[PDB]
This record gives structure tokens, C-alpha cells and sequence, in this order.
């Protein structure tokens, strides 16, 4: 059809299984329990008998970034391999709130009020004063309004109860330092004497409680009231008098919310008193607490906009003598009650009164009942067996998980995004050209040597501990004698990059004489950033030259100082060659793992240094060389992400929510006692569900909800593969033509491609269709569909205010979280896009004539299972192994329709087809986690994948060989050691187990590759030269560094600076494109150094890497699978 | 019309719903033949016919 | 304030209708960021009274472009999740006995 | 009607309002919220007091 | 009332025809005016300034 | 946030919580709200001269 | 003014997974303006369009090239010729109320 | 309201000028009205200034 076509051999028939590893263990069929009722699946999860997840899978109590982990176990060489899922727990991305209605409605045509008040007030005798203007007030309430749609409002008060829970659970302590509680700040941020806020009191129990008119000051039986220096507080008054002031609202709402309590549940008593501190603060906006995190609120905490202010009202004696009853000083057997507290009493009160408050940061207050998780679990069962809600429970924890739980998106953890779209456009809008001002500037100084006693006189040597760039540097490190013309690196790269950086020559190279003296390298292991370094590891002339030596340079014993700290990052963008540019640094920062982002950030910003990098650095110029971080914003903060994008971060469903359903008042269950005191409103199976939450603790409770929240993140990732939810298609049905490529969207412009029949009135019943049937084959039931249908709640998708200009690029990125792994773990071992490779089949050999591309190979027509993007997918993966990349072109063939305009093909999503792969945060250890972008393609257009002319090229760097030194912080660099006596210092950041021997059994198998291809060689040579000690000459420095290598692995003395035969190449007029590099830094660069290579096409290259494709991958693999289990409940 | 990529939709007047003019060649082309008379060509049995 | 008028263009006054083809961009992308699906669901003095007249979901992802294939999942991809969670056997069918 | 009538009003909660306590100028308002682009508008009548 | 996006009636061209309001037919619409079009038309103009 | 008030509601739905005309001064640049830019403007007396 | 048109002819190799090659074909007469004709020294309505005389067997694709109405080299109406015994050719003027 | 050298500059500043805290005086209230008609060419003659 006007277009010539070649003929062509027919091709090998694959499916899925041909390349990727199927999770699902054969031997071991994990059963599981029957159900199909809603409040019997709560009673099976919370069984103490069974565990979702287990304790040693759940970083859940950290100052954000919770992770809840998974284990692949390889049943034939028996190597491991961790995975883990990423939540948030900061208030930046929540977008759902929920508020509670306390509306009444007018009821009983004829039923005679004054009967009624005749029974209330005779009823309620026998403990509040009968003859008085509260029962006769509250009478007449109770007579003639009823609660609208009461008694199922109670999924609210569960639903801010589980809150409060996993609010005070999922804070690394639950101190006064990181649980705040909102006090009353006047001007200038001061309490204003207790710190509670006027009007509605919650630090006593006397606005929820208030005291009887009995047993108050002047009755009879009882002292009369003190005098003025020791009066009773002015906001305490009798029951009675509060009743008098009950009223209906201007909304048609009750003033308060009536609790009314006939018999009490028998817990011990101090117990009582702590969970009516806790009921009295679920009213209260944002639960009562203050902000905990950055200034803003917390993940549970935010959105609770609250209700009007509980009302415990006893309908008998036994709660209003419960809660002061004491239990404490008794030690007999049969007697004693364990953790038992006296009652503390509100001076000046009849002691009727309760104190809650305890002393807090400042001059301001702190409840210390709620910062127990017990005394929010305990005020769920207390409800439950007083009143009947053990239908709403159910609904209040699928309603909470569902609210209150977020991901973290492909973006930040999967796929190498700039750290434009990754991080805050908000505060990082000038990080990367900043961070690329500081590097030019450092790399062009002249770091000056301290001459010998000689106060303020310098030398023209560059300081051993700072290595010479090879490109833009000065001098070679190993000369005798550095002003000889030989040994100076030729100034014609130096000033074009600063004027890159800064523009049209507002800085100069020059000198700085500010180290010297030398670095102060910390003994501190936790916090040193010298430990990775080859140099300050030696090892003897008899040693294994694979051993990881012993870190012997440290020499201060404080914390990384700020010089440390631009070392390390000194040496780890000193040899990569994106430093050209911007344009080219930016591409290079994006494929930076997010957990070396975030010390990226610590340094640009100056967090917790003593003093900036301009007063380290003396930088002197106009143009400005940090970032301004906000004030909340600490070390572990940014460690903790908090730096990235608010658009990133996925809710567990979908969708965001706005929930007003009117809720529980109490009229109706009050007016029902007093008609007929011998029934209950709580029923045995809500007794039964009280029971259980007087007997738990945080863990059970958390991983039961974290596994909800992996639960309803896999059905909703099903229904973004489904339906192909990205910014793109949402966009497309808010009437937007949304498209990385700008000529793009020019060319759809007046076309049909916004239409009346895509919009999101029916993307949203889609989406919520589909999903909230998954939710129940689930089993978890939740009421997204059914809150869209009301009016007043609204119901709305992810993307609906995204940033055009800045997330332009990541317009056809699926909105798919979680790890490709970590849907295996939830889905019985079902996947949408393809994870894990494979190494029972040698796909990676077949080889075909006059095929150009390697994915050309194979046919998927008949696959039932994988797809056209399937096989590009594992192709970026085999390639990956080896270190290499293949060069996808994607187009779009828009042609207008009814328009003469010649149909154009438009390249698309070529931000992640362009840029390398990125060992996954998920799972940072293997190279096979490494997962394609093209699996995180969606979008309603039609592509064309094919071959870029000579794709095949290699990475930046060999990104299996990059790794984390420790769990802490973000230490990342190359790594070596896996020797016979030694480890590879492979560590998993924020990693929930500690590394087992079949973890380390992986770096063993990968280290000990033919011909040393698993590894990178480190040898023991001058590397520079140490100023001689009590004089002006430099004697030689022997140092331990890296061998720089080729595709092939070849080591020649060209490929390196430090080397006579490699420094000739730099002293002449070279580019940023030579292939000379120092080994005394971090990071080494990948090149065709002295190989006849150049860059062919996939099919041709993946047959010329041989033993770097099929030995690295037969190491990194076994027949991975799953055993353990995330969905238990007991029979 | 980007600013900022905000590129808007023409939702139902676009180019696949737009009003085509139904156009003959003597639309555009002018017909150069009489329709008072007829040309008719030399058509007898042989060629000196 | 600022006012406002022809500043170095050739711009006239004209008619309405080549007036608002010649300002296009400041028409038709304004009414886009100023427009919106707006709706009230309250009225003071009157209750909301639900319907049910067949909430309408989109039939298809209408797919643009002319040549190639789209990026749907593969045919037997969701059929394969659906009958994992079957497996699971935790269908959710009553609420307190109420179904 | 006025008992019907009488379970509503013009002020509800982030939907409606009422300014009435004032030297003179008693408004109601209303917002309008949309469902496509999450834009809200906010209305008002104005009442004569004198 | 307020406007619309629904439509791109801002994107609708004629040939000769000089009113903006000229280019719609509310003959058929039993719903809408010939005021109706022209006071649209004034708001149109007005979102652009 | 762009300062788009009620000039007589209450401190309620639009002048406190809920934004107004959220999209048209964020999402928008060249045919949006207008810009602002720092330059010489005027000229201040220098202190202790003229 | 001149319309740019342009023809382009499709070679496919999907069977070698690699980018289709598109080539531009009859550029000698689309990129070039048209001309006063030999036959017809007259008017600008002799000048014949190149696509009339377009064949071939070969399978092209005929589409208007992005932004191709520009203005021609010079204005082929204002020229004419001055004899008819030999080729004087320029702009030409004078049809007056005498001349 | 100023800005700062690497801010976004449709940023809305913190108000640094303000000297008095008093009220709004006499001055300040002309100053506010001799900017809003500044640049107005509506001041060309009373008829259009209605």
C-alpha cells in the first residue's frame, strides 16, 4: 500500500517463558482460607496465629519512606534476591480528606414530646438532676429530632480511630520530640497557659465527661466551692449545665456528638482514661496532633477535617465512677493489675475532673495517652461493644488503607528520569545547573599544595588528596616537576566549560590554597565517605589484590565534615564524560540511583554542615552555587525522599477523594434506651470485633494494613495496564493533547484526537468499574464506586493537575508502581509487564543471517502472553547485563484526518529510549532488576519500535558494578572486594533484612566469571606525588586504584592517565571524547578504547559480546521462586 | 499555540468534521468547447474518403 | 493596571468574526484553563433525589495514529491475573450477612 | 412546605454560605466546583439591609 | 450563563461571512435566541480581552 | 497562590479554603496572568550626597 | 506564490526491525517554481502545473510539504516578451489609455 | 514584594516594604489610587474617564 516491502525468512516463535523467569514455585502450593463475608475477613487477619507480613519485612517505623520487603529464593544454586515497596509517609501528596455530618432530622408526626421529657428526666434520675433546664433541655431534643443517617457515620469515627493508630505506629519512637500535639499559639507562635484551645478542650475530661451536677462543688455531700485563689477552672462544668446548651446549629447540625454510654466494657481503669483521651481528640482537625514531618502533616494526620466534639453521656453510674477509679498500689495476688496508674486529677476540680496533659517540648502541652497505640486500638472495641459498628469498621479499614496509603511511582525508583521530573520543581528547579557550577569550578582550580613551614607560600603542585581531572585539569599528578611543559594537560577544554557552566567568562581557573594542609577523613564508618575509596584501602604485597582491604586513612573521629563531602563528590563525576555539557550532566544525573540523589541534595543546600560550600570552596562570583532547602527539610528527611515529586507519588487506589457522608449524632440510640433499656445496640459479632482490639498490638495491625495497601496497589496496577492510565490519556479526556514531542501535538491540533466520547465521566466509571471488581475477587471491598455515585463526596483520578511544562517529557510513563517482582509476590505469581530474566533457555544464542537487529529474531504473533514492547523489553535487559545499550525508535504516524498535510512520523518518549537503564531501587542489588522503560510505556497512540541506525553502543558506566556500601545513607560508588577472605560491600538502602549468605552467595558466583569479567581489577601504583615532608620536593605516592578497561576488557596504560602513554594523549589538543581517564576516582567510564569496536547494530553486537552477555547472566541466575506469602488468614 | 504545553482540542470542529466543497473539474477548469456548435471529425470508409 | 492595545503588529480594528480567528490563541486556550465540567449538587430548600438512568463508562480507547500497532496489553495477560485471584478464592460476597 | 422547607438552608459546609451579620450588605454564596479540571468558582447574592 | 469548552465553536471559519454570530443557525433550536448567540459572542471576546 | 478574593464573604469557602481560578494563572504563560521581571526602575538618592 | 508538494516513496523492513527509508522523488519540478510556457507567452493561465506531467510505475505518496506557500523568485505575470523575431524577455509595462 | 536571584519568577514575593505599623495613612491610599490610573489613556478627557 505505496509502500515497498523487503522479503523476509520467517522467525523464531517466542512466548513469555522463552526470556523471563516465572516466580511461582512448583513444590510448595500455598492453600489458603475460606470467606465471603466482609467482618469475618477482618476477625481472620487480626488472628494472632497468622502473619501478612512479617516483622522482618517492614521498615514501616521510619521517618517516612516505609518499605515492606519480599525474598526470591533460587532453588538450584540457592542465591537470594531482595525486593522491597516503597511507601510514604509525609502529608506532601495525600489530596483525600473525610469530615463527618452531625445532621438531625425532625421525626414522630404526633408522639406527644412532653410524654417523652417525662420519661427521660425520670429515667436519667437515679444520676442527673431530674428537675433541672439540661434534661429537660436534652429532652426535648431527644423527643422531636432524629440523627440523619446515623450509625453508619461510624466508618468516619473507625476510619480517623485507625488513623490516630498508625500515626503514632509509624514514627521511629513515639516521643514527645517526634508526636507534637497542637497547642493554642498566640502571636508569635507562645501557648497561652495550657496550650488547649478554647473552645473545645481535649487535655481534660471535662468537655467530653463533664462532671455531675452531684458531685460537684455546693452539692449536697460535697465542700463548697474555693475560693478565688484556688477557684475550680472556668471551662468545668456539670453535665447538666451542658445539656442546657445542646442546640440545633445553623448548618442542621447538633452542637456536639452524644456518646451515651449503659454499661461500660471491663478494662482497667487507667485504660479508660486513656482512650477517652483518645476519643476526645478524634474530633479535633488532623486528629489533634500537630506537624511532625517538614513543617506539614503526616500521611494519616492530613485531610481528617474532624466533627464536632464527642459527648460521653452515661446513661448510668459506671462509667462516670470507672474512670476514677484506682487500681495502682496493690501488689496481692489476685489483686495487682499490671501497668496499673492512680488517676491524675485536674487541681481545683472535685476530683471529677481528669488531666491528660503532660509536659511537652516547650511551655507547650503533650497528652502521653496518645502517643500510645493501645489507647486508639482500645477506643475501637470500647465503641464497638457500646455501640453497634461492626458492620463500619470493615468499611472503615478498607476506607482508611485506601485514603491513607501512597507509592512511590516508576519515576523515582524504577526508571532514570531527570531530576527535573523526579524532584521538586518547588526547590529543585536549579540543582542540576548549580550542582554542574560547583563541579566546573572545582575541576578547574588549582588545589595548591602547603609549602614547607612557609605561613600563607603555596606550590603550583595540585594537592595529592584532590587527583588531576584528566580533561580540564593542569598538570600530570606523577611528575617530578610540575611546571615542565611536558607534564601540563593542554587549556583547550577548560574555559569552554566554565563558561558552559557560568556564561561568557565570569570565571577563570585559578588557585585555591584553602586544604593545603589536607582532608580530615572520619573514623566514623556510619557517616564516612572516605571508606569507598580504592586508595584508603590497602592491602600488602602478598595480599589477594581482590580483598577489600582495610580502611586505614581514617583520622578524625567526628562526622563527615563538609571537605569530605566534596571529595567524594569530587571523585565520582571526575571521569564521566558528561561534564561537556549541561545538556549532557543532566542526562548523566538521571540515571543516579534516587538514594544518591538524596545525598546529592544534602550537599547542594549545605543541611547539616558547619559552613557552606562557597566559604569551603571561597567561590566569589555573581552566579549563585546552592539551593535554598526549606527550613523542616533535615538530613533524614531527604534521605527519606522528601524531595521528590508530589505527582510521582501514587495513592494505593488510583484515585484521589473527598468523602462527606453524615454520621453518627447518637439521637437515635439514646432515644431507643430510654424507650426500652433492655436491648443493646452492639451486637455478638461486634463484641467479638471489640474483643480482638483490647487484645492486639501496632504489629499485627500494621501488616495487616500494609498488606491491604500492596493489595489494592496490584488491582489498581491491573487497572492501569488495562485501561493505559497516563498522564497522556488522562489529559487527552480533560480535552488536552498532552506529548513529549511539542511538533507532535502541533500536528494534532485541529484534529479529532479530543473528543466528546473519551472524557473522564466515563475514564473515571471505567476505572472505578474495573477496579472495584478486582477489589472484591480481592476480597477487600471498598466503596470507591459507591462514593462517586453520592453528591456531595467526589471521586477523582490521579493526574487531574499535573504540571504541564515541567512533566511534559514523562507524558506516556503508565501509572504502574510497583516492581515487576513485587506483582508476582501479590499476584500468585500473575505479571503484566515482565520482570526477572531467564537462564534455563539460551535465547541469547540464537543467531540468524542477514537479521540486523536482535529482537528481529523472534516472533510474537502467535504468543498469547507477550507482545511486540515484550521483546524490546527483554532486549534492553540481555543488553543491560553486559553493559550495554540498544537504541529504540518509536514513532508516531500522524497523518490529520481530512487534511492533505504529508503524514509525519514524530519520535516519542525518547527521554527514557535515549538514556541507559538504571539499577531499580526496588531491588538494587542485581543487574537483572534492572527494568526496561519500555514496560512503563502507555498511552492511545499507535507506535512503530524499530532499530536506531547503529543502536548498540555501551553505558556510561558499568552499572553492575556500582553498589551501596550501607543501609544508612546513600553511599554509592564502584565497589570490589568478594574475596576468599572478604565481601563486596553490596548493600540495599533502606533495606528491611540484613544480608544472608544466599545474598552474598550472589556476589561469590558473579565475582568468580572467566577471564575476571564479573569484576573490576584494582592494582597498587604511583598515582601521584606526596610533597616531602620538611621540604619543597614530591617524592612518589604508591596508591591503590582501579584498572580501566574496554567493551572487551582489554587494560592498556593509554586508557588511563597516571600513565606516560595516557598522559601524552591529554597534553596534546584532545576532546571530551578521548579515552583517558584517572583510576583514583569512583565512577569509570565505558569506551571502544584500542578495539577495533564501533557501534553496530543489536543483532551483530550482542554475537560480538559474548562472554560478557552469556556468563554474566548464567551467574545471575537459578530458578527463582516464591516462598513466602503475603495473603494469610486463618480458618 | 503552546504555552506551556497547554495544547487545547477542537472537540467537535475539527478537520474530520469539517464541511468539504463537492468539486467537478469544471469547477476549476475552464471548458473550452461551444455548446451552439459540434465538431464532427472526417469519418468515412477509406482514407481518401 | 495595565492597558492594553496593538503594540508593532499590523493588528486593526476589524469584524467579530476575523477578529476572533486572527486572536486564536487567547480565546481557545483561556476557555480551557478557564472552562470546566461545572456542576452544582446542593440547592437550598430542596433534597438531592438520586436516579438511576445508566451512568455511561467510554466504550473504547480510541487510538490515534495511522500506522502501527497500539500498546494494549497482550490478549491473555488479564485473563491470567483474574484467574490467579480466583486461585485466592477471597471473593467478598456479604456484609454482616447482607449481601 | 415550610417544615420541608425547614431542614435546609443556604449555608452548608465548603458548599454555601451566609454573610449576614454585617453594617448593611448580607450576601449568600455558593460554589460551583468542576468535575473535569478540578476548577471551583464561588457565587454571591447581595442583599440590602438599609 | 457562563461559557463552554465542550465545543470548539471559537475555532469555527466561514468564507465572507463578517459577523462571528452570522456563522451559527438557531433556526432549528427551539432552546436558544438570536440575543442568545450575540451576548455568547460578547463573552467569547471578552475571555480574550 | 495568585490573590483571588471575595471582597464580602465570610472567612469561609473562597477567601479561605477552597482556591478559585486554581488552572488559569498556574497552568499558563504567554496568554495567562501577566509576568513580572526585576530591572532598573527608578533611582534612589544616595544617602550622605546627592 | 508557489505550493510546495512533495512525493515520497516508502521502503518497509519490518523483517529486518530497522527504520523504514523515505525518499523524495520529481524534486526537480516540486521544488522549483512554475515557468511562462513556450506555447503560450501570454497569460500566467498557460503556466502548466509539473504534477500534470507526472508518470511512472512506481508507487508515491503525494502530500503538501509543512509550511511550502512562499512567495516565487519573481513575478512571472509582469514579464513578457518584446519581439517576435528574437527572445527579449523582461518586465514589461505601458497598456495606457493610448499605448 | 521582591524576589530572590534564583527564585521562580511568577513567584509571589513576602511583602519586605512597610515601615509603620499603624494603619494605612492619608499618603499611602493617594499612592495606590496614582498607580491605578497611571498608565490609563483614559485621561484624555472626562467623558472617557466616566
Amino acid at each position: 500500500s505505496a509502500a515497498y516491502n523487503t522479503a523476509t525468512a520467517p522467525k523464531v516463535p517466542v512466548s513469555r517463558a522463552t526470556f523471563f523467569q516465572n516466580t511461582k514455585s512448583k513444590d510448595f502450593d500455598f492453600k489458603f482460607a475460606d470467606g465471603a463475608d466482609a467482618i469475618a475477613n477482618v476477625l481472620q487477619q487480626m488472628e494472632h496465629g497468622v502473619a501478612q507480613h512479617q516483622l522482618g519485612d517492614m521498615n514501616v517505623r521510619t521517618d517516612g519512606l516505609a518499605t515492606v520487603s519480599a525474598v526470591l529464593n533460587g532453588r538450584k544454586r540457592k542465591i537470594a534476591n531482595q525486593y522491597m515497596m516503597h511507601f510514604d509517609l509525609f502529608g506532601r501528596a495525600a489530596r483525600s480528606t473525610v469530615r463527618m455530618e452531625s445532621r438531625i432530622q425532625s421525626f414522630g408526626e404526633g408522639k406527644d414530646v412532653d410524654n417523652f421529657m417525662a420519661k427521660f428526666h425520670n429515667q436519667l434520675s437515679g444520676v442527673y438532676e431530674r428537675r433541672s433546664e439540661g434534661v429537660a433541655n436534652f429532652g426535648r431534643i431527644l423527643a422531636t429530632d432524629t440523627d440523619l443517617g446515623g450509625t453508619s457515620g461510624l466508618s468516619v469515627v473507625f476510619n480517623g480511630l485507625l488513623r490516630g493508630l498508625h500515626h503514632v505506629s509509624t514514627v521511629p519512637t513515639p516521643n514527645v520530640a517526634n508526636l507534637p500535639i497542637r497547642n493554642n499559639r498566640d502571636g508569635a507562635g507562645a501557648v497561652v497557659g495550657r496550650g488547649d484551645m478554647p473552645g473545645r478542650e481535649f487535655m481534660d475530661s471535662s468537655r467530653i465527661l463533664p462532671p455531675r451536677s452531684s458531685r460537684w462543688y455546693g452539692a449536697p455531700g460535697q465542700p463548697i466551692v474555693p475560693p478565688a485563689p484556688n477557684n475550680p477552672p472556668a471551662h468545668v462544668a456539670p453535665m447538666e449545665t451542658v445539656m442546657a446548651g445542646l442546640q440545633k446549629t445553623v448548618m442542621n447540625e447538633l452542637n456536639r456528638v452524644i456518646v451515651s454510654i449503659a454499661d461500660v466494657p471491663k478494662l482497667p481503669a487507667h485504660r479508660i482514661r486513656n482512650l477517652i483521651a483518645v476519643l476526645a481528640a478524634v474530633s479535633k482537625p488532623n486528629l489533634g496532633f500537630d506537624a511532625n514531618r517538614l513543617e506539614d502533616h503526616s500521611c494519616f494526620t492530613k485531610g481528617w477535617l474532624g466533627f464536632n466534639d464527642i459527648l460521653l453521656f452515661p446513661l448510668t453510674v459506671d462509667l462516670f465512677d470507672r474512670v476514677v477509679a484506682n487500681e495502682a498500689g496493690v501488689n496481692d495476688a489476685g489483686f495487682i493489675v499490671p501497668n496499673a496508674a492512680p488517676p491524675q486529677f485536674l487541681q481545683n476540680t472535685n476530683q471529677q475532673v481528669i488531666d491528660f496533659r503532660g509536659v511537652g517540648v516547650g511551655q507547650a502541652g503533650d497528652i502521653p495517652a496518645l502517643r500510645l497505640a493501645q489507647s486508639w486500638s482500645d477506643a475501637i472495641g470500647f465503641l464497638l461493644d457500646t455501640i453497634g459498628g461492626e458492620a463500619q469498621l470493615a468499611m472503615g479499614l478498607n476506607d482508611m488503607v485506601a485514603q491513607c496509603f501512597h507509592m512511590h511511582g516508576a519515576q523515582t525508583t524504577m526508571l532514570s528520569t531527570p531530576i527535573i521530573s523526579r524532584a521538586d520543581f518547588g526547590v529543585y528547579h536549579n540543582v542540576v545547573t548549580n550542582m554542574y557550577r560547583r563541579l566546573a569550578y572545582m575541576y578547574t582550580r588549582l588545589i595548591r599544595t602547603n609549602a614547607a613551614a612557609g605561613g600563607g607560600a603555596m606550590l603550583d603542585r595540585q594537592h595529592y588528596q584532590w587527583p588531576t581531572h584528566a580533561k580540564v585539569g593542569f598538570h600530570d599528578d606523577t611528575a617530578v616537576n610540575a611546571a615542565a611543559a611536558a607534564a601540563r594537560i593542554h587549556d583547550g577544554l577548560r574555559q569552554p566549560l566554565l563558561d558552559e557552566a557560568f556564561g561568557a567568562g565570569v570565571v577563570q581557573p585559578g588557585n585555591m590554597d584553602l586544604v593545603g594542609a589536607g582532608i580530615d577523613f572520619t573514623r566514623d564508618l556510619t557517616s564516612s565517605l572516605g571508606k569507598a575509596y580504592p586508595e584508603h584501602r590497602p592491602i600488602g604485597a602478598d595480599d589477594n589484590k581482590r580483598d577489600l582491604g582495610d580502611f586505614t586513612a581514617g583520622t578524625v573521629d567526628a562526622a563527615a565534615s563538609g571537605y569530605e563531602w566534596d571529595n567524594y563528590v569530587y571523585r565520582l563525576f571526575g571521569n564521566m564524560s558528561a561534564m561537556r555539557s549541561k545538556a549532557e550532566f543532566d542526562r548523566l544525573l538521571a540515571t543516579f540511583p534516587s538514594s544518591t540523589l538524596s545525598e546529592l541534595f544534602i550537599w547542594m543546600g549545605n543541611v547539616g554542615f558547619a559552613d557552606t560550600w562557597e566559604e569551603r570552596w571561597g567561590y566569589d562570583a555573581a552566579p549563585l552555587c546552592s539551593i535554598p532547602i526549606p527550613a523542616g527539610h533535615d538530613r533524614s528527611m531527604l534521605r527519606n525522599w522528601s524531595w521528590v515529586n508530589v505527582h510521582n507519588v501514587h495513592s494505593v487506589t488510583g484515585t484521589s477523594e473527598n468523602v462527606v457522608l453524615a454520621g453518627y449524632v447518637g439521637l437515635s440510640r439514646t432515644h431507643d434506651y430510654i424507650m426500652d433499656t433492655r436491648s443493646t445496640p452492639a451486637t455478638s459479632q461486634g463484641r467479638r470485633l471489640a474483643a480482638m482490639f483490647y487484645y492486639t498490638n501496632a504489629d499485627k495491625m500494621l501488616s495487616l494494613t500494609f498488606g491491604l495497601a500492596g493489595q489494592l496497589r496490584a488491582a489498581a496496577d491491573t487497572t492501569v495496564a488495562k485501561f493505559q492510565i497516563c498522564p497522556h490519556t488522562i489529559a487527552r479526556a480533560q480535552g488536552y493533547i498532552m506529548t513529549d514531542n511539542d511538533p507532535l501535538s502541533d500536528e494534532l491540533k485541529g484534529t479529532d484526537f479530543v473528543t466528546e466520547q473519551f472524557s473522564l465521566a466515563g475514564l473515571t466509571n471505567l476505572y472505578l468499574g474495573y477496579f472495584d471488581g478486582l477489589a472484591t475477587r480481592l476480597g477487600i471491598y471498598d466503596l470507591r464506586y459507591t462514593y462517586s455515585e453520592y453528591a456531595e463526596c467526589r471521586v477523582e483520578l490521579h493526574g487531574i493537575q499535573r504540571n504541564f511544562l515541567t512533566d511534559r517529557l514523562d507524558a506516556f510513563v503508565s501509572y504502574k508502581c510497583l516492581h515487576p517482582i513485587m506483582f508476582e509476590y501479590y499476584m500468585c505469581g500473575a505479571n503484566i509487564s515482565g520482570g526477572i530474566l531467564n537462564g534455563d533457555k539460551a535465547y541469547e544464542q540464537v543467531e540468524m543471517g542477514n537479521i540486523r537487529a536482535y529482537d528481529a529474531m523472534f516472533d510474537t504473533s502467535a504468543a498469547r502472553d507477550f507482545n511486540f514492547v515484550g521483546v524490546r523489553g527483554a532486549s534492553q535487559q540481555i543488553a543491560a547485563v553486559g553493559g550495554f545499550h540498544i537504541q529504540y525508535k518509536m514513532e508516531v504516524e500522524i497523518q490529520r484526518p481530512g487534511d492533505g498535510t504529508e503524514a509525519s512520523r514524530f519520535n516519542v518518549y525518547e527521554r527514557y529510549l535515549n538514556n541507559y537503564l538504571r539499577m531499580s531501587d526496588c531491588a538494587p542489588t542485581s543487574v537483572l532488576n534492572a527494568v526496561s522503560p519500555l514496560f512503563w510505556m502507555a498511552g492511545t497512540t499507535r507506535v512503530v519500535l524499530c532499530e536506531a541506525a547503529n543502536g548498540y553502543k555501551p553505558m556510561a558506566y558499568d552499572i553492575s558494578q556500582t553498589s551501596f556500601w550501607n543501609r544508612e545513607n546513600g553511599l554509592w560508588a564502584f565497589t570490589w572486594g568478594e574475596s576468599e577472605k572478604t565481601h563486596r560491600p553490596n548493600a540495599i538502602p533502606h533495606g528491611t533484612r540484613r544480608l544472608g549468605n544466599s545474598e552474598v552467595l550472589m556476589n561469590s558466583r558473579f565475582s568468580k566469571i572467566l577471564d575476571k569479567k564479573g569484576i573490576t581489577k584494582l592494582e597498587t601504583r604511583v598515582g601521584g606525588r606526596k610533597r616531602g615532608d620538611n621540604n619543597d620536593d614530591f617524592v612518589a605516592a604508591d596508591t591503590r586504584m582501579f584498572i580501566i578497561q574496554d567493551v572487551a576488557g582489554g587494560e592498556h596504560a593509554a586508557y588511563s592517565s597516571l600513565r606516560d602513554p595516557g598522559f601524552a594523549l591529554v597534553r596534546a589538543a584532545h576532546t571530551w571524547d578521548t579515552f583517558v581517564q584517572n583510576p583514583r576516582m569512583l565512577l569509570l567510564e565505558r569506551g571502544y578504547g584500542n578495539t577495533g569496536f564501533t557501534d553496530t547494530y543489536s543483532a551483530a553486537g550482542i554475537r560480538r559480546t559474548n562472554g560478557h552477555i552469556s556468563l554474566r547472566l548464567s551467574a545471575l541466575t537459578d530458578d527463582f521462586e516464591f516462598t513466602m506469602h503475603p495473603l494469610a488468614r486463618a480458618e | 499555540s503552546g504555552d506551556n504545553g497547554v495544547y487545547s482540542g477542537s472537540a467537535a470542529y475539527n478537520t474530520a468534521t469539517a464541511p468539504k466543497v463537492p468539486v467537478s473539474r469544471a469547477t476549476f477548469f475552464q471548458n473550452t468547447k461551444s455548446k451552439d456548435f459540434d465538431f464532427k471529425f472526417a469519418d468515412g470508409a477509406d482514407a481518401i474518403a | 493596571l495595565l492597558e492594553r492595545g496593538y503594540g508593532n503588529t499590523g493588528f486593526t480594528d476589524t469584524y467579530s468574526a476575523a477578529g476572533i480567528r486572527r486572536t486564536n490563541g487567547h480565546i481557545s486556550l483561556r476557555l480551557s484553563a478557564l472552562t470546566d465540567d461545572f456542576e452544582f449538587t446542593m440547592h437550598p430548600l430542596a433534597r438531592a433525589e438520586y436516579k438511576e438512568t445508566s451512568r455511561v463508562s467510554l466504550t473504547s480507547m480510541i487510538y490515534v495514529g495511522t500506522a502501527g500497532k497500539d500498546l494494549s496489553l497482550p490478549t491473555g495477560t488479564v485473563e491470567d491475573i483474574i484467574g490467579a485471584v480466583d486461585g485466592m478464592r477471597r471473593v467478598v460476597r456479604t456484609i454482616g450477612g447482607q449481601t
